[PDB]
Protein backbone atom coordinates (compact mmCIF):
# COMPACT_ATOMS: atom_id res chain seq x y z
CA UNK A 1 0.00 0.00 0.00
CA UNK A 2 0.85 3.66 -0.14
CA UNK A 3 2.67 4.86 2.88
CA UNK A 4 2.23 8.21 4.65
CA UNK A 5 4.58 9.86 6.95
CA UNK A 6 3.91 12.72 8.48
CA UNK A 7 6.85 14.58 10.08
CA UNK A 8 7.26 16.25 12.88
CA UNK A 9 4.70 13.79 15.56
CA UNK A 10 4.01 16.76 17.20
CA UNK A 11 4.70 20.07 17.06
CA UNK A 12 5.25 23.10 19.40
CA UNK A 13 3.99 26.55 18.40
CA UNK A 14 3.47 30.16 19.70
CA UNK A 15 -0.13 31.87 18.29
CA UNK A 16 0.96 34.64 15.79
CA UNK A 17 3.74 32.27 14.52
CA UNK A 18 4.18 30.25 11.06
CA UNK A 19 3.83 26.42 10.95
CA UNK A 20 4.64 23.76 8.33
CA UNK A 21 4.05 20.32 8.61
CA UNK A 22 5.19 17.34 6.18
CA UNK A 23 3.70 14.33 4.25
CA UNK A 24 5.37 11.97 2.46
CA UNK A 25 4.54 8.96 1.02
CA UNK A 26 6.13 5.50 -0.29
CA UNK A 27 4.84 6.06 -3.30
CA UNK A 28 3.63 8.83 -6.10
CA UNK A 29 0.20 9.65 -5.55
CA UNK A 30 0.30 12.02 -8.41
CA UNK A 31 -2.34 11.31 -11.23
CA UNK A 32 -2.45 12.56 -14.99
CA UNK A 33 -1.51 16.45 -13.81
CA UNK A 34 -2.97 16.12 -10.34
CA UNK A 35 -1.83 14.94 -6.54
CA UNK A 36 -4.54 12.77 -4.55
CA UNK A 37 -3.30 13.91 -1.39
CA UNK A 38 -5.73 15.51 1.32
CA UNK A 39 -5.53 17.01 4.47
CA UNK A 40 -7.68 16.71 7.92
CA UNK A 41 -7.63 17.97 11.25
CA UNK A 42 -9.34 16.47 14.22
CA UNK A 43 -9.98 17.67 17.79
CA UNK A 44 -9.82 15.33 20.61
CA UNK A 45 -13.77 13.41 20.86
CA UNK A 46 -14.28 14.92 17.70
CA UNK A 47 -14.91 13.71 13.95
CA UNK A 48 -12.03 14.38 11.39
CA UNK A 49 -12.65 17.70 9.27
CA UNK A 50 -11.70 18.76 5.51
CA UNK A 51 -9.58 21.39 4.95
CA UNK A 52 -7.13 20.65 1.64
CA UNK A 53 -7.92 18.14 -1.00
CA UNK A 54 -5.83 17.50 -4.40
CA UNK A 55 -2.91 18.89 -2.27
CA UNK A 56 -3.43 22.52 -3.19
CA UNK A 57 -7.24 22.93 -2.79
CA UNK A 58 -8.52 24.87 -0.05
CA UNK A 59 -11.81 23.60 1.12
CA UNK A 60 -14.55 26.53 1.69
CA UNK A 61 -15.18 27.46 4.66
CA UNK A 62 -11.70 26.60 6.38
CA UNK A 63 -9.52 30.00 7.20
CA UNK A 64 -6.51 31.84 4.87
CA UNK A 65 -4.07 31.50 7.65
CA UNK A 66 -4.24 27.80 6.08
CA UNK A 67 -2.53 26.66 2.48
CA UNK A 68 -1.39 23.42 1.30
CA UNK A 69 1.46 22.65 -0.93
CA UNK A 70 3.62 19.78 -2.72
CA UNK A 71 3.47 17.08 -5.46
CA UNK A 72 4.95 13.82 -6.34
CA UNK A 73 5.47 12.40 -2.84
CA UNK A 74 6.26 15.45 -0.71
CA UNK A 75 3.37 17.21 0.52
CA UNK A 76 2.76 19.79 3.25
CA UNK A 77 0.06 22.80 5.02
CA UNK A 78 0.85 25.75 6.05
CA UNK A 79 -1.04 27.75 8.66
CA UNK A 80 0.90 31.02 8.91
CA UNK A 81 -0.88 32.88 11.68
CA UNK A 82 -1.62 29.84 13.22
CA UNK A 83 -4.09 30.35 16.08
CA UNK A 84 -6.33 29.11 19.02
CA UNK A 85 -8.77 27.04 17.02
CA UNK A 86 -5.56 25.40 15.25
CA UNK A 87 -4.36 23.39 17.77
CA UNK A 88 -5.16 20.11 16.82
CA UNK A 89 -4.07 17.16 15.36
CA UNK A 90 -3.77 16.99 11.20
CA UNK A 91 -3.47 13.83 9.25
CA UNK A 92 -2.54 13.21 5.67
CA UNK A 93 -4.90 11.61 3.67
CA UNK A 94 -4.22 9.82 -0.26
CA UNK A 95 -7.03 9.25 -2.71
CA UNK A 96 -4.84 7.54 -5.09
CA UNK A 97 -4.36 3.55 -4.58
CA UNK A 98 -6.53 1.03 -2.86
CA UNK A 99 -6.77 0.83 0.25
CA UNK A 100 -6.63 4.66 1.46
CA UNK A 101 -4.26 5.15 3.65
CA UNK A 102 -3.85 8.14 6.53
CA UNK A 103 -0.52 9.19 7.72
CA UNK A 104 -0.10 9.01 11.53
CA UNK A 105 -0.45 12.62 12.02
CA UNK A 106 1.05 15.40 13.30
CA UNK A 107 -0.41 16.99 16.99
CA UNK A 108 0.57 20.59 17.18
CA UNK A 109 0.53 21.79 21.02
CA UNK A 110 1.28 24.86 22.56
CA UNK A 111 5.05 25.73 22.74
CA UNK A 112 5.28 26.92 27.02
CA UNK A 113 8.05 27.05 29.33
CA UNK A 114 9.32 24.16 31.19
CA UNK A 115 7.99 22.91 33.83
CA UNK A 116 9.14 20.45 36.52
CA UNK A 117 6.42 17.79 37.38
CA UNK A 118 4.53 18.01 40.60
CA UNK A 119 4.84 14.16 42.15
CA UNK A 120 2.94 12.47 44.36
CA UNK A 121 3.04 9.09 46.10
CA UNK A 122 0.15 6.78 47.97
CA UNK A 123 -0.40 3.54 49.47
CA UNK A 124 -2.57 1.10 48.28
CA UNK A 125 -6.30 1.99 50.34
CA UNK A 126 -7.56 -0.53 53.11
CA UNK A 127 -10.62 -1.47 51.02
CA UNK A 128 -8.08 -2.90 48.51
CA UNK A 129 -5.97 -4.83 50.31
CA UNK A 130 -9.60 -6.71 51.48
CA UNK A 131 -10.19 -7.71 48.29
CA UNK A 132 -6.20 -9.62 48.21
CA UNK A 133 -4.78 -6.84 45.79
CA UNK A 134 -2.69 -3.48 46.22
CA UNK A 135 -1.74 -0.52 43.90
CA UNK A 136 0.61 1.96 44.32
CA UNK A 137 -0.19 5.29 42.57
CA UNK A 138 1.78 8.30 41.39
CA UNK A 139 1.05 11.33 39.88
CA UNK A 140 3.11 13.60 37.94
CA UNK A 141 1.03 16.88 37.72
CA UNK A 142 1.61 19.95 35.52
CA UNK A 143 4.91 19.81 33.86
CA UNK A 144 6.20 20.66 30.47
CA UNK A 145 7.17 19.60 27.85
CA UNK A 146 5.29 16.44 27.51
CA UNK A 147 7.90 13.84 27.35
CA UNK A 148 8.57 12.22 30.79
CA UNK A 149 10.20 9.07 31.81
CA UNK A 150 8.36 6.77 35.35
CA UNK A 151 10.21 4.27 37.31
CA UNK A 152 9.48 2.04 39.31
CA UNK A 153 11.46 0.76 42.86
CA UNK A 154 10.82 -1.59 45.33
CA UNK A 155 12.98 -1.84 48.46
CA UNK A 156 15.86 -0.80 46.23
CA UNK A 157 15.55 -2.18 42.81
CA UNK A 158 13.15 -1.32 39.93
CA UNK A 159 9.96 -3.06 38.89
CA UNK A 160 8.76 -3.10 34.85
CA UNK A 161 5.77 -5.83 35.19
CA UNK A 162 2.27 -4.47 36.72
CA UNK A 163 2.76 -0.86 35.89
CA UNK A 164 -0.05 0.32 33.76
CA UNK A 165 0.53 4.45 32.43
CA UNK A 166 -2.06 7.01 31.62
CA UNK A 167 -1.42 10.93 30.35
CA UNK A 168 -3.75 13.81 29.62
CA UNK A 169 -4.00 15.95 26.91
CA UNK A 170 -2.15 19.64 27.19
CA UNK A 171 -3.98 21.21 29.49
CA UNK A 172 -6.44 24.19 28.64
CA UNK A 173 -5.49 26.43 31.67
CA UNK A 174 -1.96 26.20 31.90
CA UNK A 175 -0.56 24.08 28.81
CA UNK A 176 0.89 21.88 30.90
CA UNK A 177 0.97 17.66 31.08
CA UNK A 178 0.06 15.27 33.54
CA UNK A 179 0.61 11.49 34.09
CA UNK A 180 -0.51 8.39 36.51
CA UNK A 181 1.05 6.10 37.34
CA UNK A 182 -0.08 2.73 38.29
CA UNK A 183 2.06 -0.15 40.01
CA UNK A 184 -0.09 -3.30 40.68
CA UNK A 185 0.72 -6.43 43.36
CA UNK A 186 -0.61 -9.13 44.98
CA UNK A 187 -1.45 -8.25 48.45
CA UNK A 188 1.77 -10.56 49.85
CA UNK A 189 4.37 -9.29 47.47
CA UNK A 190 3.05 -6.17 48.69
CA UNK A 191 3.34 -7.29 52.31
CA UNK A 192 7.11 -8.46 52.09
CA UNK A 193 8.44 -5.14 51.19
CA UNK A 194 8.83 -1.80 52.90
CA UNK A 195 10.09 0.81 50.47
CA UNK A 196 7.99 1.95 47.24
CA UNK A 197 9.82 4.76 45.10
CA UNK A 198 8.44 6.29 42.40
CA UNK A 199 11.02 8.08 40.21
CA UNK A 200 10.41 10.76 37.60
CA UNK A 201 12.84 11.92 34.94
CA UNK A 202 11.88 15.57 32.74
CA UNK A 203 13.56 17.63 31.08
CA UNK A 204 14.20 20.71 33.66
CA UNK A 205 16.02 18.38 35.88
CA UNK A 206 18.71 15.64 34.99
CA UNK A 207 18.13 14.78 38.74
CA UNK A 208 15.58 12.44 39.04
CA UNK A 209 12.51 13.72 41.51
CA UNK A 210 11.97 10.97 43.40
CA UNK A 211 8.96 10.41 46.06
CA UNK A 212 8.37 7.41 48.04
CA UNK A 213 7.21 6.15 51.30
CA UNK A 214 8.00 3.08 53.60
CA UNK A 215 5.40 0.75 54.93
CA UNK A 216 4.87 0.40 58.75
CA UNK A 217 3.41 4.11 59.33
CA UNK B 1 -27.13 21.22 7.02
CA UNK B 2 -25.17 18.61 5.22
CA UNK B 3 -24.94 15.89 7.93
CA UNK B 4 -24.56 12.29 8.62
CA UNK B 5 -25.41 10.52 12.04
CA UNK B 6 -24.42 7.08 12.38
CA UNK B 7 -25.84 4.83 14.62
CA UNK B 8 -25.79 1.05 15.49
CA UNK B 9 -22.68 1.07 17.59
CA UNK B 10 -22.31 -0.98 21.01
CA UNK B 11 -20.59 -4.44 22.74
CA UNK B 12 -20.01 -7.70 20.57
CA UNK B 13 -18.43 -10.72 21.84
CA UNK B 14 -15.70 -11.75 19.63
CA UNK B 15 -17.06 -13.60 16.61
CA UNK B 16 -20.20 -11.93 16.95
CA UNK B 17 -21.60 -9.78 14.54
CA UNK B 18 -23.70 -6.01 14.72
CA UNK B 19 -25.08 -3.58 11.83
CA UNK B 20 -24.18 -0.56 11.58
CA UNK B 21 -26.37 2.17 10.03
CA UNK B 22 -25.49 5.94 8.71
CA UNK B 23 -28.74 8.34 8.67
CA UNK B 24 -27.64 11.01 5.69
CA UNK B 25 -29.95 14.64 5.24
CA UNK B 26 -29.48 17.40 3.46
CA UNK B 27 -28.13 16.25 0.01
CA UNK B 28 -28.60 13.92 -3.51
CA UNK B 29 -27.26 11.04 -0.98
CA UNK B 30 -28.25 9.13 -4.60
CA UNK B 31 -25.31 11.09 -6.26
CA UNK B 32 -22.50 10.51 -3.36
CA UNK B 33 -20.47 7.51 -2.68
CA UNK B 34 -19.89 6.79 0.43
CA UNK B 35 -17.15 5.64 3.06
CA UNK B 36 -16.60 3.90 5.90
CA UNK B 37 -13.53 4.43 7.93
CA UNK B 38 -12.93 3.46 11.70
CA UNK B 39 -10.17 4.73 14.35
CA UNK B 40 -9.29 2.35 17.38
CA UNK B 41 -8.63 4.18 20.20
CA UNK B 42 -5.62 6.81 20.44
CA UNK B 43 -5.12 5.20 16.85
CA UNK B 44 -5.24 6.64 13.67
CA UNK B 45 -8.02 6.40 10.68
CA UNK B 46 -7.91 3.31 8.80
CA UNK B 47 -10.40 3.62 5.74
CA UNK B 48 -12.69 0.61 5.76
CA UNK B 49 -14.80 0.41 2.29
CA UNK B 50 -16.49 2.27 -0.01
CA UNK B 51 -19.19 2.13 -2.02
CA UNK B 52 -21.08 3.59 -5.05
CA UNK B 53 -23.62 6.24 -5.36
CA UNK B 54 -25.18 3.69 -7.64
CA UNK B 55 -23.93 0.40 -5.46
CA UNK B 56 -21.63 -0.15 -8.86
CA UNK B 57 -19.16 -0.58 -6.78
CA UNK B 58 -17.81 -1.48 -3.24
CA UNK B 59 -14.67 -1.79 -2.13
CA UNK B 60 -12.92 -3.20 1.05
CA UNK B 61 -9.56 -2.47 3.12
CA UNK B 62 -8.36 -6.71 3.26
CA UNK B 63 -8.62 -6.29 6.87
CA UNK B 64 -12.26 -6.90 6.86
CA UNK B 65 -12.76 -8.24 3.18
CA UNK B 66 -14.78 -11.57 3.65
CA UNK B 67 -16.35 -10.60 7.11
CA UNK B 68 -18.33 -6.66 6.24
CA UNK B 69 -20.33 -6.41 3.81
CA UNK B 70 -21.20 -2.45 2.73
CA UNK B 71 -24.74 -1.46 1.28
CA UNK B 72 -26.89 1.58 0.42
CA UNK B 73 -30.18 2.42 0.65
CA UNK B 74 -30.71 5.40 -1.65
CA UNK B 75 -34.88 5.82 -1.05
CA UNK B 76 -34.47 5.70 2.98
CA UNK B 77 -31.05 7.93 2.62
CA UNK B 78 -28.70 5.05 4.60
CA UNK B 79 -25.64 3.33 4.49
CA UNK B 80 -24.86 0.07 6.02
CA UNK B 81 -22.00 -1.82 7.45
CA UNK B 82 -22.72 -5.13 8.10
CA UNK B 83 -20.29 -6.92 11.06
CA UNK B 84 -19.53 -10.87 11.31
CA UNK B 85 -16.67 -12.52 12.79
CA UNK B 86 -16.06 -9.66 15.05
CA UNK B 87 -12.25 -9.33 16.41
CA UNK B 88 -11.03 -7.91 19.41
CA UNK B 89 -8.89 -5.62 16.98
CA UNK B 90 -12.00 -4.28 15.43
CA UNK B 91 -12.27 -1.98 18.18
CA UNK B 92 -13.17 1.82 17.22
CA UNK B 93 -15.32 3.76 16.44
CA UNK B 94 -16.98 4.03 13.13
CA UNK B 95 -17.27 6.66 10.96
CA UNK B 96 -19.30 7.23 7.72
CA UNK B 97 -17.91 9.19 5.15
CA UNK B 98 -19.40 10.85 1.99
CA UNK B 99 -16.89 10.96 -0.84
CA UNK B 100 -16.52 13.90 -3.38
CA UNK B 101 -15.46 14.96 -6.92
CA UNK B 102 -13.37 17.92 -7.50
CA UNK B 103 -12.53 17.50 -11.32
CA UNK B 104 -14.31 14.04 -12.06
CA UNK B 105 -14.17 10.75 -10.33
CA UNK B 106 -11.32 9.47 -9.45
CA UNK B 107 -10.10 12.80 -7.98
CA UNK B 108 -12.31 12.25 -5.10
CA UNK B 109 -12.04 13.26 -1.23
CA UNK B 110 -13.91 12.47 2.18
CA UNK B 111 -16.26 15.36 1.94
CA UNK B 112 -18.01 15.36 5.31
CA UNK B 113 -18.00 12.97 8.34
CA UNK B 114 -20.36 11.67 11.04
CA UNK B 115 -19.83 11.57 14.61
CA UNK B 116 -19.81 7.97 14.28
CA UNK B 117 -20.17 5.52 16.72
CA UNK B 118 -18.42 3.09 18.82
CA UNK B 119 -17.54 -0.74 18.57
CA UNK B 120 -16.41 -2.53 21.24
CA UNK B 121 -15.59 -5.82 20.34
CA UNK B 122 -14.89 -7.99 23.80
CA UNK B 123 -15.67 -11.18 26.18
CA UNK B 124 -15.81 -9.05 29.05
CA UNK B 125 -18.81 -9.25 31.01
CA UNK B 126 -20.05 -5.53 32.52
CA UNK B 127 -18.38 -4.54 35.40
CA UNK B 128 -18.75 -1.73 38.05
CA UNK B 129 -15.37 -0.37 38.93
CA UNK B 130 -13.56 -0.65 42.73
CA UNK B 131 -13.23 2.82 44.20
CA UNK B 132 -10.09 3.47 46.27
CA UNK B 133 -9.24 6.53 48.12
CA UNK B 134 -6.01 7.35 47.61
CA UNK B 135 -4.66 9.40 50.49
CA UNK B 136 -1.23 10.56 51.72
CA UNK B 137 -0.16 10.15 55.18
CA UNK B 138 0.37 11.98 58.43
CA UNK B 139 3.80 13.52 58.73
CA UNK B 140 4.17 12.71 54.70
CA UNK B 141 2.06 15.78 53.54
CA UNK B 142 3.72 19.05 53.63
CA UNK B 143 3.41 22.21 51.85
CA UNK B 144 0.30 24.29 51.85
CA UNK B 145 -1.47 22.15 48.93
CA UNK B 146 -2.33 18.48 49.33
CA UNK B 147 -2.88 16.43 46.46
CA UNK B 148 -5.48 13.71 46.99
CA UNK B 149 -6.89 10.87 44.43
CA UNK B 150 -8.98 8.27 43.61
CA UNK B 151 -8.33 4.94 42.06
CA UNK B 152 -11.29 3.56 39.64
CA UNK B 153 -10.21 -0.07 39.31
CA UNK B 154 -11.39 -3.03 37.16
CA UNK B 155 -14.69 -1.73 35.33
CA UNK B 156 -16.35 -2.61 31.33
CA UNK B 157 -17.06 -1.03 29.30
CA UNK B 158 -16.21 2.41 29.14
CA UNK B 159 -17.16 5.18 30.04
CA UNK B 160 -16.71 6.45 33.74
CA UNK B 161 -17.25 9.54 35.08
CA UNK B 162 -15.51 11.89 38.10
CA UNK B 163 -15.59 14.46 40.30
CA UNK B 164 -15.10 16.00 42.88
CA UNK B 165 -17.34 17.01 45.59
CA UNK B 166 -19.84 16.89 42.80
CA UNK B 167 -17.80 19.24 41.03
CA UNK B 168 -17.69 22.08 43.98
CA UNK B 169 -13.53 21.22 42.75
CA UNK B 170 -12.65 21.71 39.25
CA UNK B 171 -9.81 23.66 39.25
CA UNK B 172 -6.56 21.78 39.92
CA UNK B 173 -7.84 18.27 39.34
CA UNK B 174 -6.78 15.96 36.73
CA UNK B 175 -8.68 12.45 35.68
CA UNK B 176 -6.52 9.93 33.28
CA UNK B 177 -7.76 8.68 30.62
CA UNK B 178 -8.76 4.95 31.03
CA UNK B 179 -6.40 1.96 30.40
CA UNK B 180 -7.27 -1.31 29.32
CA UNK B 181 -5.82 -4.21 31.56
CA UNK B 182 -6.76 -7.37 30.41
CA UNK B 183 -9.92 -7.22 29.67
CA UNK B 184 -11.17 -4.56 31.90
CA UNK B 185 -10.64 -0.83 32.00
CA UNK B 186 -8.56 1.26 34.88
CA UNK B 187 -8.13 5.19 35.60
CA UNK B 188 -7.52 7.84 37.90
CA UNK B 189 -8.22 10.93 39.29
CA UNK B 190 -6.40 13.29 40.95
CA UNK B 191 -7.27 16.81 42.60
CA UNK B 192 -4.92 19.45 44.65
CA UNK B 193 -6.59 21.34 47.46
CA UNK B 194 -4.88 23.51 50.25
CA UNK B 195 -3.68 21.65 53.17
CA UNK B 196 -6.14 24.28 55.59
CA UNK B 197 -8.63 22.27 53.92
CA UNK B 198 -8.43 18.64 53.99
CA UNK B 199 -8.61 16.65 57.02
CA UNK B 200 -10.80 19.49 58.17
CA UNK B 201 -13.44 19.42 55.39
CA UNK B 202 -14.63 16.72 53.59
CA UNK B 203 -12.78 15.72 50.21
CA UNK B 204 -14.73 13.50 47.85
CA UNK B 205 -14.64 11.88 44.48
CA UNK B 206 -17.83 11.35 42.79
CA UNK B 207 -17.59 7.90 40.34
CA UNK B 208 -20.70 7.15 37.81
CA UNK B 209 -20.76 3.81 35.41
CA UNK B 210 -23.80 4.10 33.72
CA UNK B 211 -23.31 0.86 32.03
CA UNK B 212 -24.04 -0.89 35.78
CA UNK B 213 -26.29 1.65 37.51
CA UNK B 214 -23.50 2.20 39.55
CA UNK B 215 -22.53 5.76 41.47
CA UNK B 216 -19.87 5.60 44.30
CA UNK B 217 -19.30 8.66 46.71
CA UNK B 218 -15.39 8.06 48.01
CA UNK B 219 -14.94 10.34 50.86
CA UNK B 220 -11.52 10.54 51.17
CA UNK B 221 -10.45 9.65 54.85
CA UNK B 222 -7.21 10.44 56.72
CA UNK B 223 -4.83 6.95 57.17
CA UNK B 224 -4.41 6.19 61.09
Amino acid sequence: DIQLTQSPASLAVSLGQRVTISCRASESVEYYGSSLMQWYQQKPGQPPKLLIYAASNVESGVPARFSGSGSGTDFSLNIHPVEEDDIAMYFCQQSRKIPYTFGGGTKLEIKRADAAPTVSIFPPSSEQLTSGGASVVCFLNNFYPKDINVKWKIDGSERQNGVLNSWTDQDSKDSTYSMSSTLTLTKDEYERHNSYTCEATHKTSTSPIVKSFNRGE
Amino acid sequence: DVQLVESGGGLVQPGGSRKLSCAASGFTFSSFGMHWVRQAPEKGLEWVAYISSDSSNIYYADTVKGRFTISRDNPKNTLFLQMTSLRSEDTAMYYCARSNYVGYHVRWYFDVWGAGTTVTVSSAKTTPPSVYPLAPGSAAQTNSMVTLGCLVKGYFPEPVTVTWNSGSLSSGVHTFPAVLQSDLYTLSSSVTVPSSTWPSETVTCNVAHPASSTKVDKKIVPRD
